[PDB]
């Protein structure tokens, strides 16, 4: 559901994720944010978010 | 109850490494000659050559 | 200019909105400019010089961008971006500082301080956003040539100036006519005297007229005129017009007489104002014409022919006033006035690191000497400093 090619661990956390974005019952900033949360790699420093 | 705020974290990781086990495998060893070894006293082991 | 204030305000914007708790769609935008501020700014080396006694201090830029991580902003992200603000905003501040204590004869509205100069360059343009403050808006019309205006409550427009023009004198000083005037930030209070109530005028009338060019043209001005000018309505002892002396006032006050207050623009009579007090307004003018009549009462009781007798001496003098305060105008010029702290700001700043006095502004940033001789010159270096206090004051 990432409209910034975001990525999540792990893959239970995007099983939740999308029974949580098709769900009916969640907020409109719940599902906007599971659209728009991203990682962060920073190859340079040697660190992931 | 599922709270989405409250079980939303960002895991902070390195990107990236290699573990290494046997440190002694990166050490170049060579001895003398037997004939040239010496003692504490820097003298040779064996005199009577 | 528009890249220290799009700093300024992208600072004022990341402390005010970015709080613990706030929603991540509170600051998207946000933290988007302000990633592109970071951005830019990064591997930049900034000098604040050393002019006066402010210090030389030297400024770098490795700062991580802000994340979007959390629906709601938590206690670590809000640190953060404090420290990364906390870095931005002294370096604001120290180069709104030293653009503020420089002024140029020729070039006055460009850039003085090397800072401020290298924000001027091509890769800084990207850090510019919103520009919605009064002054920065009236910066960029001015910098296109549209017409634009400050408006001012109290407009600080008229030079200190209290003296007086005696039109009719002796050594003894005991049959003058003339006028007292105080001229001071908004504020005209004038009167004319009599010392012999017009016993002798043509029509027993003595006309009193007192000019005021405004340096500078007002417009959309609202003026409380007054009839009575309180400060000349004590009796006062006053030095000669060459100090070798001094003389007697003892004012009796009487009602102004054909009072007539005309506002000009270019000669041309823009407001005309005939025994009218209260609040009026005037269009457009940089002029003022205050012409006032000292009627001897036709028709006196016998105290009020008392005060007044056909010849010397006279111990009571015939007054006559008026007083006109300019509540708030529009000027196309930057002017000190009540309400803001752009000259108060300047000339802190000027004051408290003994900044030598340049080649533009009078020493020690003295407005009545500024406003006097208010040239061009000074104009631009003026509108430069409060561009650059007002961005200074969103920070500090
Ligand atoms: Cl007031
Ligand atoms: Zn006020
Ligand atoms: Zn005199």
């Amino acid at each position: 559901n990432s409209r910034d090619a975001g990525k999540v661990v792990d893959s239970e956390t995007a099983a939740i994720c999308d029974a949580i974005f098709q769900d009916e019952e969640t907020e409109g900033v719940v599902r906007r944010f599971i659209a728009e949360m991203r990682q962060r790699v920073q190859a340079d420093r040697n660190v992931v978010n | 109850q599922f709270d989405f705020r409250a079980s939303m974290h960002m895991l902070t990781s390195n990107l990236t490494f290699t573990v290494y086990s046997d440190l002694l495998a990166f050490v170049s060893a060579d001895t003398v000659e037997p004939i040239n070894a010496v003692a504490f006293d820097n003298m040779r082991i064996m005199n009577e050559l | 200019m528009d890249v220290l204030y799009s700093l300024s305000k992208t600072l004022k914007d990341a402390r005010d909105k970015i709080v613990e708790g706030t929603l991540y769609s509170n600051v998207s935008d946000l933290i988007q400019q302000f990633n592109q501020m970071i951005i830019t700014m990064n591997g930049n080396e900034f000098q604040t010089g050393g002019i006066g006694n402010l210090p030389i201090r030297n400024w770098n830029f490795d700062f991580g961008l802000l994340g979007t991580t959390l629906l709601n902003l938590d206690a670590n992200y809000v640190e953060t971006a404090r420290n990364t603000i906390d870095y931005f905003v002294d370096f604001v501040d120290n180069v709104c500082m030293d653009e503020m204590v420089r002024e140029s004869q020729r070039n006055g509205i460009a850039p003085q301080s090397d800072s401020l100069r290298k924000l001027s360059g091509i890769k800084f343009k990207r850090i510019n956003f919103d520009n919605s403050s009064e002054y920065i808006e009236n910066w960029n019309l001015q910098n296109r040539r549209q017409r634009t205006g400050f408006t001012f409550h109290k407009p600080n427009i008229f030079p200190y100036s209290a003296s007086f023009t005696l039109n009719r004198s002796q050594p003894a000083h005991d049959n003058l006519m003339g006028t007292m005037w105080l001229n001071a930030g908004s504020e005209i209070q004038v009167a004319g005297f009599d010392y012999s109530c017009a016993i002798n005028a043509p029509a027993n009338i003595q006309q009193f007229e007192h000019i005021v060019q405004l340096r500078r043209v007002l417009t959309t001005a609202t003026i409380t005129l007054l009839p009575d000018a309180e400060r000349f309505s004590f009796p006062r002892v006053i030095n000669s017009a060459d100090g070798a002396t001094t003389w007697y006032f003892n004012p009796v006050i009487l009602r102004p007489n054909n009072v007539e207050v005309e506002f000009l623009l270019n000669g041309q009579i823009i407001n005309t104002y005939q025994a009218r007090f209260g609040t009026i307004i005037a269009r457009n003018f940089d002029t003022i014409r205050l012409s006032f009549q000292l009627m001897r009462p036709p028709n006196m009781t016998p105290a009020v022919a008392a005060l007044f007798p056909n010849a010397q001496p006279f111990e009571h003098h015939a007054t006559v006033g008026l007083t006109l305060r300019i509540e708030s105008a529009v000027c196309e010029s930057v002017l000190a006035d009540a309400s803001k702290t752009m000259l108060a700001n300047v000339t802190s700043v000027r004051q408290e690191y003994a900044i030598p006095v340049g080649p533009v502004f009078p020493p020690g940033m003295n407005w009545t000497d500024l406003i006097t001789n208010y040239s061009p010159s000074r104009e631009d270096n003026l509108q430069r400093v409060f561009t650059v206090a007002s961005i200074r004051s969103m920070l500090v």
